[PDB]
């Protein structure tokens, strides 16, 4: 697609267009979207320092290189996945408290363990919280509360895949399948 | 219908009550916390070292993502033997596995090498007792170092009869099957075996394995595919309503219970914080006021409650027998909120008979200090910490006289999970003995 | 399938028919209107004066908001005794209470102080007969001044057996329990008692009350909480479809019935205005044309109809027996539209046996003038006003030979409520006697 | 779970396999195409000439708009007699009629005037055998010129017993009821007769008709109203899931089957293209590798498969018996994928007993060349064309040794329709004989 | 017709609940329909109609299953060629001769 | 095990010497001969109800007889076995 933003000034068009790139997600392919986000958000581009060599010049800032993702991330991804996976309500007994993706434990704190795999990396996120808070999820928005700061990002589930917005780059997350791979 | 609370949360007599209670709930959370380590970070590291998941790591991986888990008797063996035998070296509990509520029983290899102490056996059996009565498929995570190197077998008998009754038995061997143990998987409809790791000492050579796995993770993954093909349908029939929360907060229960045993209180304040919408329809409120009786719903499940509110007298016994007669007629589960403070027997008989013969699922929670616990075979029996050295909840709980000490603020949740587990099985019609009129 | 009407609504022969009919429906609406006053505005004022709700005010408060109410036998006792005994002093009928269809039976204290005349007993029983056969929980609003100061007990017998069969019995005493009456609440699973108002003369002193109420309104509110905890599930199984209205208006039924008894008409025009979508699939249309037989649906409920269209002859008897054989095979309710105008018995036998043994629910409506009414024990039996001094619908209806005279334009609604009430109970499979081939 | 295919669709060894297979599927499509003409365009024109619908035109009009139709044994009689007797002159198959799956059986009047050859009888019966075992209502489109002018009756016996078991029998006479035939409608709960066209020679004169029709179209319309009032409910209980397609295309099955009988292949590649999501949970994969066994779902229906992958040896027999023991415990249908290539009997016994006694519905498809077909009475038995002059699928299929030769690329669809037809009937619990341990 | 008759006998044995005793001695299922037979043995056994085999000869081809499929098998030793006690694993009683066998 | 565990006819057990095992399979009764096996003495178990008593070998037939007959007051249930591990 072609994304076009109009503004009264050029900063407006730029800032708007940038917002349209933030609100756009695309998964299942590699996309020049992360690239474009950076261009509009580049000091060089705001300053209109344009010439036909702009691309090959600032390439270092436009085409960075990945950073493994922090434990800051896996906790977020887990919460997200876990919450995109309800629990199976059986026609047998529809309101069964056993359908909670809660992690409820008797006297101790909520325990949930997930074997997630993003890109070509895999972690065993263990979610613990004697504090029900932290994350929630509505529609395609993961609402997180890193003690004090309530932030919200994209988290979209399509099939057996969870596409999470992280640092202006869509990351595909899925559950590890012990059987599939052992094979 | 709806109950009005006479309890002042922001009072001082209250905070006093919540004081000792929270105090105890915390003693519990700590002990359990300890008990959670099995044989200390020592053995646990050694175990993880051999590349194996810990019993509780297995249990959490086996379960459905986020699933609740109702651990049974964690205080098992506590201060009963010489040294420690955390949870008797076996972790039991009900949890969802491929949409099915299953009885999970695993050996904590890190507790005397997962060797059955008398209470270990008693607990393993107790789990099956529950699995049978509630028709809960079984999943045994085998990993043991003996039946005591320096009562059992009954165990296999159970596997056979449940299998015969259509309650699927599944074994997952991720360790040693020393002594008896070797039969546990032998006696299961389906066994998942870990290869070149799980020492099978007394797949196609033991002839006791139907699925082979590289590691503990693969194994549990397979165990899940097993439950995935049980073609399971629950048999309990009930007029379930959509769940509705109680009008007052769970925690307020801590303040309700007088800090002093003597100091009388209205148990109705306990009911009000457990049942749906706090609606309790009391039966014969002015007769046998020592025994509160009424109908209600909990997580949409209709229940008939009977809570002790003093000493059981004649009129109470009658009141109670009549009420249980009603519940059985209608096929409604029974909730016993027991706190036993303290010619006569002529009527107590009626209650006994009603309670003994009633065939709907029964649940009991001791919230205080005839009738009595394990005597009437309720599906489950839980104790609040405030309940009563040789009378400490830990005493009994540690010897399987009950299924565990639970957090008062969670009773509604526990009773809910339980009621639902129970519903896997049908609800038999009742036949009473000859009531001594 | 779909029936084409040969009836001209804007005709003159029509208006003539609608003439006498509407005429009669109005005679009825008036009498009932009268009957609605029990013992005149006299006694009624006296009653309201004592601060009590009237029997029908109670019935309307007990019911679910807006609920239909199917009153049974209102013409009871009419012109049978010396003076009046409106509806025999007892108001019976089926209505929703907490989502459950219940048999309600109340004493009209304002009719000889609610004293049982023979027909009062006959009617009270008749209600239970219905409550048993259709598995309808019972709610007795007790308020009586005797069993005749200047047959019964059978009543209590019924309470016991229904209770035994799991059909919950509830008593609400809002008045006097004189003579027998005292047992009515004694014999109920749950009794709601009005305190310091409802003279209990032959809670914890009568020992026959399980709930105490300040006034009639409180009482009925409690009675509702009672039904609220019946954990009730209906047992009738059927392939119900979503309801579809008949192609022609209800009222047109008034014009269909010839004003003259003799003047033959096609009963199919009556069916067409009762069944869903007016689709009637006739069976053996050219054989035994005196007996119309076919399948259809009414409020989504599948029914097998048999309506008289002349004199019953051999071929008809056969046709009919075969048809009922079909219905029973399939577990479809039977609808008898009876209008009996007037070697042979060899075949009539077959019909008798089919009709006698058929175990699906049966409903009968007399719309005209072997077989016959209460002889085959249909769940209910209603009469249209046009049906036949000692042969007047009022005659029989007043002596409980049927469950009431109904408005032809409402037959579809009545049959619908009935069919559904019936469905609280299962639908037994059928076993026929030896058919005389 | 999920299977990985080792089959290369764009390979050459593949195209070779798909070569001979497609070749055969096409031989079949042609023969059937021929068989579709009954007695040639000759007789067919003559028939349409008399204003009558052809047997297959009737079948398509009777069915619900767009309904699938599972024709049974079309190759019946093929090259068995002197001349041709297309499909033995009777077209059988399961199809929807007013939302109900029915067994339809029609005489092709254009094949020797619809005269029963021995195999015609065998097939008519075979259809009923299926209708009984799967509780499928029957609809006979009668049109016959004899029971052979130049074994039967058993037929009527069947009509009576199914009628007795509540499996509705319907007759639609649109032609001649010569000889026996006359009883077919006589023996049906409901008969639809065509008037002044359908020669009734050995409504109210034959006394064997309950509905009269102007023409074949009217008749079939009525036959539909008949099924419309069966008040039918299926009795098979199962944990059905929503359907999920197989990972690989249907047609790829043509390439999978080696073109050479000898050349061994993995049957798992056949399963992978039939089951939902291609997920197959194999049981004892490393034991008795000659018999592949596992669970899966097909159109949401859970099934337990057993496919031949070589010669049946001891370990295999055991593996198999254990697996069927599991399936029966859980009430899961059995799928037999048979391709029989080729001390011992001690264990083969166990398999026999398991297979013989297993009471869940069983389905069998021959996809190759003890155990064996019609020996264990599976609900249905189909053959792939590649399967094995006196050993040709046509040979057997033509003599009713199976229910037809089917397109490999449709096996999943056929098994699906079948499984569902089967579900009209309950799923009995199993009792096994004495297993020779 | 041998098969048809063997089956016919079982049909009768099932319908009338008559225990079965098969005196096995066969030279084939035709060297130059069956199996249904074993199916019957299994179902009658399941219905509690006891199946007994007495092998006093050859159990050629199918035959070998007849005793395999019986609750109890009596085998004649060193006389009754068992070709397709504890080696066939299909015998629960061993007999010297036909008379001993039938006695068992 | 499965056969012994599931078998529903009345079962009787007598220890006459020294898997399977006693009270594990719930036989109607369980008796021990004196010759059977300090902490292994028939008296040990018999004294703790691990069995229903030590009996005279010369009376076993009589005891089993009385027992079998007592048992017959109750019906004899049909049996359902678990999944036999073939």
């Amino acid at each position: 697609a072609k994304l076009i933003a109009w503004g009264e000034t050029r900063e407006e068009a730029r800032q708007r267009l940038l917002a349209m790139l933030a609100e756009t997600s695309v998964g299942g392919l590699r996309t020049n979207l992360a690239f474009l986000r950076r261009i509009l958000g580049h000091p060089a581009f705001a300053a209109a320092e344009l010439d036909t060599g702009f691309i090959a010049r600032h390439q270092d800032d436009l085409l960075p290189a990945p950073q493994a993702l922090p434990e800051h991330f896996w906790q977020a991804a887990a919460e997200a996945w876990l919450q995109s996976e309800p629990g199976h309500r059986r026609d047998d007994d529809p309101h069964s408290p056993w359908s909670r993706n809660d992690g409820w434990r008797s006297a101790l704190a909520r325990e949930s363990d997930l074997m997630l795999r993003c890109r070509d990396e895999r972690r065993c996120v263990r979610l613990r919280h004697a504090s029900p808070s932290q994350y929630r999820l509505d529609g395609d928005d993961l609402v997180s509360r890193v003690d004090g700061v309530t932030r919200r990002s994209a988290a979209l589930r399509r099939g057996r895949q969870l596409f999470l917005e992280w640092e202006g780059e869509l990351l595909a997350i899925e559950a590890v399948d012990p059987i599939a791979e052992a094979e | 219908a709806i109950l009005h609370t006479q309890i002042n949360p922001r009072s001082a007599e209250f905070a006093a009550n919540a004081a000792t209670m929270l105090e105890q709930v915390n003693a519990l959370r700590t002990l359990l916390g300890r008990i959670h380590e099995g044989g200390g970070s020592a053995a646990q590291a050694r175990h993880s070292a051999r590349g194996k998941l810990l019993v509780r790591e297995r249990i959490n991986r086996l379960l459905d993502p986020g699933s609740p888990f109702l651990e049974l008797s964690a205080l098992a063996a506590h201060e009963v033997y010489g040294e420690e035998v955390a949870a008797a070296g076996i972790v039991a509990g009900i949890g969802r596995v491929e949409g099915v509520e299953c009885m999970i029983v695993g050996n904590d290899a890190t507790v005397k090498g997962g060797t059955y102490y008398p209470l270990t056996v008693k607990k393993h059996l107790r789990a099956q007792a529950i699995a049978l009565e509630n028709r809960l498929p079984c999943i045994y995570l085998v990993d043991s170092g003996g039946a005591n190197l320096p009562h059992f077998g009954r165990i296999f008998f159970n596997q056979a009869n449940m299998s015969a009754r259509g309650i699927p038995q599944i074994a997952v061997v991720m360790g040693s099957c020393t002594a008896g143990g070797a039969y546990v998987p032998a006696m299961s409809d389906e066994t998942v075996m870990v290869r070149e790791q799980a020492t099978i000492f007394l797949c196609k050579v033991s002839g006791v394995a139907d699925h082979y796995a590289e590691d503990d993770d693969h194994a549990l993954a397979i165990a899940r595919r097993c439950v995935a093909n049980l073609n399971w349908r629950k048999q309990g029939q009930l007029q379930c309503r959509a769940p509705r929360a109680p009008l007052y907060p769970a925690e307020e229960l801590y303040g309700v219970i007088p800090a002093d045993s003597k100091q009388p209180y209205d148990v109705r304040e306990v009911i009000a914080r457990l049942v749906d919408g706090s609606e309790f329809d009391e039966f014969k409120a002015l007769f046998g006021t020592t025994l509160v009786c009424g109908f209600a719903h909990l997580h949409g499940y209709p229940i008939a409650i009977l809570a002790n509110n003093g000493i059981l007298f004649a009129e109470a016994a009658q009141k109670g027998a009549h009420f249980i007669e009603l519940a059985c007629q209608r096929g409604i589960p029974l909730l016993f909120l027991q706190n036993i403070t303290g010619g006569i027997a002529k009527h107590g008989a009626k209650l006994v008979t009603a309670v003994a013969c009633a065939r709907v699922p029964k649940f009991t929670v001791l919230i205080g200090g005839g009738m009595c616990g394990r005597a009437y075979d309720p599906r489950f029996l839980w104790m609040w910490p405030n309940a009563r050295h040789q009378g400490h909840p830990y005493y009994s709980s540690a010897r399987l006289w009950d299924d565990g000490v639970i957090d008062p603020a969670q009773t509604r949740e526990v009773l809910a999970l339980a009621l639902s587990a129970a519903l896997n099985a049908p609800i038999e019609p009742t036949a009473f003995g000859v009531f001594r009129m």
